[PDB]
């Protein structure tokens, strides 16, 4: 819906921290 | 004391900490001042001269 | 770089919660 929105990715600061300890 | 002595009892406060919350009042985060404290003081000392 | 900074520790509210369930 937003006019002018562009494509990118946001670095979630939890999943790499949450998965590194368990895996 | 900053702006507090105009609203009640004066409260002591470091000047570099007062300026950090005056930068916070215009739209720049407090980390700007401390990362450039020496440069800003030189700017202020030179400007007032 | 910060003048006047002191030494302390910050309590992360995630790691004790993240580790207690798995361990
Ligand atoms: C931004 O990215 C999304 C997703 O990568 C793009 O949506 C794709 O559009 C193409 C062509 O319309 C479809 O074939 C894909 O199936 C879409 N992907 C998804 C996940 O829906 C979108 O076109 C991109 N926009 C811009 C301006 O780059
Ligand atoms: C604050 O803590 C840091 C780290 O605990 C101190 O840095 C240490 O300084 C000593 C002496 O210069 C070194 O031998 C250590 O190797 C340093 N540790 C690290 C992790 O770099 C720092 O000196 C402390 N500052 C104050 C004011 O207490």
């Amino acid at each position: 819906v937003v006019i002018g929105i562009v494509n990118n990715t946001v670095y979630d600061p939890l999943q790499p921290e949450l998965d590194s300890f368990k895996e | 004391s900053g702006w507090t002595f105009g609203a009640g009892p004066a409260l002591q406060i470091p000047f570099p900490m007062q300026m950090a919350y005056r930068f916070n009042g215009i739209g720049v985060t407090q980390n700007v001042l401390y990362e450039n404290q020496k440069l800003i003081a030189n700017q202020f000392n030179s400007a007032i001269g």
